[PDB]
Order: structure tokens, then C-alpha cells, then sequence
């Protein structure tokens, strides 16, 4: 029955912003550990989205793309786009169509350095970890800042898996 | 015609956000109204407390005279008190207009950097406010 | 009639009614008359419960004015006493800035000066959007408190 | 999705223990958010349960609450709500299912108390902006309850109004 109410989390989501906007007053700080707390996520997340789907850990990026792609879809019930490759085809850009802790949660213009919902864009970075596959992953439009529908930018850096699945550690 | 004008009451009884609704004239002197339309939302909040402790009901007609002005006290679950001020009464449409801006205010309230009677900023509201008085009040 | 309507009431604890009723007259019958009956129905209406004063404080000063015009000092001045150590029980600086420019203009004569001077520091103009006759107003509340400094020092 | 929420919530919890550097007021930080988040969850479900109407009745609007904020935050309305006679500023809700638990949590040998506080805070906002201000305390008897006290002035204005 999903268990939830997109506003709920919306709402504790939003209430934990404002704590570490009252915690520290710089948002370089409130930016890290978001993204701390966004790959702390995404270690344990990877955990259950690969409980439903047994997909190898990546015969090639665009199926790493499809995997995030269905994870929100698994959890957020919002289906992101994928497109925007590289002529060196390893990035690629992802839309995400509607944000649930974002739904009318505005942001203070003195506060625009924050990356709100970066934790998603941790999240990835966590989940990325786990199968091996560090990123440096991030956005280049945001829904947040004024932009139409939101747009992540993944760049994909390198391996940390050999011919076993136990691989370089 | 009336001077309309709304104010609002926090939870913690402090005053938190004003928007006129009247014709343009008598400014400075409509600072000093300002002022009395303040200690009116005092006087208000003092009334419609026993007044809503007689009642259920989101809306309290009017309770407060001055010989020129009419009161208008609308109460919500969040205990906020939203006021107009204004020499004839227009009710019948301010009671869902007050609604409107109740579910309005309820949209502030998803966004938690607005909380417990923390000053209105926000442009949103604002322009929300200008519209929706352009549209009944302010007209 | 509303005199002994309010001694019977208070026979009865009940003091809303004759808070009503003497309230309702007080805005009448004179501008003097209105006064010292503005401030009977007034501490009359808080006979019956001590807070909400607030009414009580607007129309009282309101009332002060007048009682400064044409009532006999002592009770005139327990008006301006009463009414502003009402203002301090719940502060709300606000109108009580003015009423204080007013405690000042009293002072620039013959009250003290430094209660004007910190009512006036309180309000501290940038944040409490101060207007043009009010930074002049402060300008001559620094004149007062340049008084107060040289006699002091 | 409940993984994704009982997690974040989670870090929530663990890192206000990061700047916290004891059990009584990391458990009072979980109150703060609970009440930050009841704040408006009030009259959200306000609108959208109570039909846009006040319940002056404290044990009217104390059950419609004991229903709506369950059925939708976590599904299942809390089992009971009871009247304790002894005082009635005091009365409990007991809910046997455990909203900390849910996420299955911390051995309490090092701490006590949980999310059971956090839940506790949004029971307390939404008292407090009732009209009802109340202190509402989680407690580990019977399971979960959430003792809830009322103020002197409060309980005193109801039973005032209970004269009838």
C-alpha cells in the first residue's frame, strides 16, 4: 500500500533541512553531509534494490543507467529519463520528472550555494559504490533552482572489479 | 466601499503578516490605523477565544465595533487568526476566500523553512495575497 | 443608572455586562467626561479578568490627551502612570514608541529624560521600520539623551 | 516505499546522536522534529479527514486524531485510546505497534527511548495547535503508549465545558 504519503516524507525531509540549517550556518557543511548521509543511504539501499532484481553488476553503463533509472521508480514511483550521451558514450544525463520531498518546498534565495535534494544524487554515488563503480555524479539543471523538470549529470570514472566478482578491493 | 484589510495572529498570540485590501488615500493616517488595527487584532484574539470556545465552527461572523470599522475573525485549526478590518461587510465570499488562503497558508506549511509563526517572506504568498484580493476584497 | 448598574454587578462578579454598557457610553457625552469614564469602564472591564488590557491602554492614552486638556492633574497623571506601567506588564513597544515620543515631550520639560531614551533604543530603528519623522524623532531623542550624557558627565 | 523512509528517517535519528552526546535530550531532539513535522501535519489532515471541521471535544478530537494520523502516516489506527480517572489531566493512547520498530532498532541497553519520542513530539504539535497543549512523554508500558498530560488551564477549560 507504499506506506507512505510523498508529503510525509516531504515533510521530514524538510524538517531535517532546516535542522542543519539551524545546526551550521554555512551550507558548504549542511551540502557535505547531505551527501554524506546521501551515500550513507545509498550503501544500504543497493541492499534492496538488488532484493527484487538479480541484474549483473554492469555489462555496460546504459545498463547501469536503466538500474538508477527503475530504482526511483522502485522507491519514488517517478520514472526519470535517460539520454545525453557522450560521442565517448559512458556519461549520460538523467531527468527527473517530479521530486516528492521537493512538492512545494521552496528554498530562500540566500540559501541558493545548498544543493537540496543532492542526497539522491548521493544516493547514487552510495549505490555506485557498492556494485564498484565509483561516479563523480551530479546536476547540471535543477528543478529546484528554477529549471523546468530536473537533469543529473553522470560521469562514470572507473572500475574496481576484475574477471571475479570479488575484484580489486 | 470598505477599507479592507487583513492581518494575521499567531499561535504565540505575536502578529505575523498584514495585506490591505482598500482604496488608495490617507496613508499616513492609515499608519496609525495600522497601528489600531494591530491592538484590534489583540482585542480580537482576546474575544474570539471564549467566542470560539462557544462554537465549533471555522468562522466567527464579526465581533468587534468602532462606530466606522467591522471586525472579522476567522479561526483555523492552527489556531492562527486571520482579521479583516472594514467599514461594510462582505463575508459571504470570505468565508471560502479564507479557505483559499487557509489552503494557500497550508502550501507555506509544507515548506518547512516556514514554521511556527515565522514572519511571512516568502513571494509566493505575497503574490497569492495580491491576486486573491484583487479578485473579492481589493475590488 | 450605569454607576449603579456597576456597584450591583459588582454584587454579582459578573462585571462583563457593566464593562459593556459603561464602555459603550464612555465614547459619549463629552471629550472630558468621555475621558474619566473612559478609564472608569476601562479598569472596570478589567475588574472582571487582569489581562487583555489592551483596549484598555488605546483608549485610555487616547483619554490621557484629554485628561492633560482639561481634568484635575492628580488623576490625569494616575491616568499616564497606570496606562503606561499597563504597556510594560505586556510590552508591544510599538504604539507605545509614540505614546513614549509623547512620555518624552512631557520630558523634554518635565519628566526624565532616560525613559524616553530607551524606549526609543528599543525600537532601534533599522529592523523596526522607522519612518522619516521617526528618524527625526530619534534625532531628537539623542538631542534628550545628549542632555541626559552632559549632565551626567 | 518504506525502506527509503524508515532509512532516512534513521539518519535522522543517528546523526542528532552525532551532535548529541547523551540519551535525554537526543531523545528531546526527537520530540522537536516530531513536533516540526506534527506542525503541519495537523491541519493538512485537517482539511482532508476531518472535512474542515473542529472537534472542541477533547476526546473527539483526540480519537479523530488516534485514526487519521495512524491511517495515513503509518497505516494502522492506534489500538486504544483510554481516560485515566485518577487524573484527568493524564490520559494515554496506546499503540502496540511500534513506529520505531517498524524499522526494526536499537538494542535499549545503551539508550532508552526511540522514534516512539519523534512520534510523541507530532502528537504533542498536534495538541498544542488543537487548542490542547499537552506534554506527550513515549512510554515502554504495555508496549508502546504515549502518556499525554494536559495542562491545569486545559483539562480546567474542558471541564468547564463538560458542565453541560
Amino acid at each position: 500500500a507504499k506506506k507512505v504519503n510523498s508529503e510525509f516524507l516531504t515533510l521530514t525531509y524538510g524538517a531535517l533541512v532546516t535542522q542543519m540549517l539551524r545546526d551550521f550556518e554555512n551550507a558548504e557543511d549542511v551540502n557535505k553531509q547531505l551527501e554524506r548521509i546521501g551515500y550513507n543511504m545509498g550503501m544500504r539501499l543497493i541492499e534492496d534494490f538488488l532484493a527484487r532484481t538479480s541484474a549483473p553488476r554492469c555489462l555496460e553503463m546504459r545498463e547501469t543507467a536503466d538500474r538508477i533509472q527503475q530504482a526511483f521508480r522502485i522507491y519514488l514511483n517517478i520514472q526519470p529519463t535517460i539520454s545525453n550521451w557522450s560521442p565517448a558514450s559512458d556519461e549520460f544525463s538523467l531527468v527527473f520528472d517530479s521530486n516528492p520531498l521537493t512538492e512545494f518546498v521552496e528554498l530562500p534565495p540566500d540559501l541558493t550555494n545548498l544543493r537540496y535534494s543532492a542526497i539522491l544524487s548521493g544516493c547514487i554515488r552510495g549505490a555506485l559504490e557498492m556494485v564498484q563503480l565509483e561516479v563523480q555524479c551530479w546536476f547540471v539543471q535543477d528543478q529546484l533552482k528554477g529549471d523546468n523538470v530536473t537533469e543529473l549529470r553522470v560521469k562514470f570514472v572507473r572500475r574496481l572489479e576484475e574477471v571475479i566478482p570479488a575484484g580489486e578491493d | 466601499m470598505s477599507t479592507y484589510y487583513f492581518v494575521i495572529v499567531g499561535q504565540n498570540d505575536n502578529p505575523i503578516y498584514e495585506k490591505e485590501f482598500s482604496t488608495v488615500n490617507k496613508e499616513l493616517r492609515k499608519e496609525d490605523h495600522r497601528h489600531l488595527t494591530q491592538f484590534i487584532a489583540h482585542a480580537a484574539l482576546d474575544l474570539v477565544d471564549e467566542h470560539k470556545w462557544k462554537t465549533a465552527n471555522m468562522q466567527l461572523k464579526s465581533i468587534d465595533r468602532f462606530n466606522q470599522w467591522f471586525v472579522s475573525a476567522f479561526i483555523t485549526a492552527s489556531q492562527i487568526r486571520f482579521i479583516i478590518v472594514h467599514d461594510n461587510k462582505n463575508d459571504e465570499g470570505i468565508k471560502n476566500f479564507f479557505n483559499e488562503m487557509y489552503d494557500t497558508y497550508i502550501k507555506n506549511s509544507m515548506n518547512a523553512f516556514y514554521r511556527i509563526n515565522t514572519p511571512i517572506k516568502s513571494p509566493m504568498f505575497e503574490k497569492k495575497s495580491e491576486i486573491f484580493g484583487r479578485k473579492y476584497l481589493l475590488s | 443608572a450605569t454607576l449603579l448598574s456597576m456597584e450591583c454587578l459588582k454584587t454579582a462578579r459578573l462585571y462583563s455586562e457593566v464593562a459593556k454598557q459603561l464602555i459603550r457610553m464612555t465614547n459619549e457625552e463629552s471629550d472630558l467626561r468621555s475621558a474619566l469614564l473612559l478609564e472608569q469602564a476601562a479598569y472596570c472591564f478589567l475588574v472582571t479578568q487582569p489581562p487583555m488590557h489592551r483596549k484598555y491602554a488605546f483608549h485610555i492614552v487616547l483619554a490621557g490627551n484629554r485628561y492633560s486638556r482639561a481634568g484635575q492633574r492628580k488623576h490625569a497623571y494616575r491616568c499616564y502612570r497606570q496606562a503606561y506601567q499597563v504597556f510594560q506588564k505586556r510590552e508591544w513597544s510599538l504604539a507605545e514608541d509614540h505614546i513614549q515620543y509623547t512620555v518624552a515631550k512631557q520630558a523634554y520639560m518635565l519628566k526624565q529624560l532616560e525613559e524616553a531614551s530607551r524606549s526609543f533604543a528599543h525600537l532601534l530603528r533599522p529592523g523596526s521600520l522607522q519612518s522619516a519623522q521617526q528618524q527625526t524623532s530619534f534625532l531628537k531623542e539623542y538631542i534628550q539623551t545628549q542632555n541626559e550624557l552632559v549632565k551626567r558627565s | 516505499s518504506q525502506s527509503i523512509v524508515a532509512l532516512l528517517f534513521s539518519e535522522i535519528v543517528q546523526y542528532s546522536q552525532s551532535r548529541v552526546f547523551t540519551v535525554p535530550e537526543l531523545q528531546t531532539r526527537l520530540h522537536d522534529l516530531g513536533q516540526d513535522v506534527g506542525t503541519r501535519i495537523i491541519d493538512l489532515y485537517f482539511v482532508r479527514e476531518r472535512s474542515s471541521k473542529r472537534e472542541t471535544k477533547l476526546t473527539q478530537m483526540l480519537l479523530f486524531v488516534k485514526t487519521t494520523v495512524w491511517k495515513n502516516l503509518f497505516g494502522k489506527e492506534a489500538e486504544k485510546l483510554e481516560h485515566a480517572n485518577d487524573d484527568e489531566r493524564t490520559y494515554y493512547i496506546i499503540e502496540k505497534e511500534p513506529l520505531v520498530n517498524t524499522f526494526i532498532s536499537v538494542p535499549k541497553d545503551k539508550g532508552s527511548l526511540n522514534c516512539a519520542n519523534f512520534t510523541a513530539g507530532i502528537v504533542e504539535a498536534v495538541l498544542t495547535n488543537c487548542g490542547f497543549p499537552c506534554k506527550v512523554t513515549a512510554h515502554w508500558h504495555k508496549g508502546t503508549t504515549y502518556m499525554v498530560k494536559f495542562e491545569d488551564f486545559v483539562i480546567a477549560r474542558d471541564k468547564q465545558m463538560e458542565e453541560k
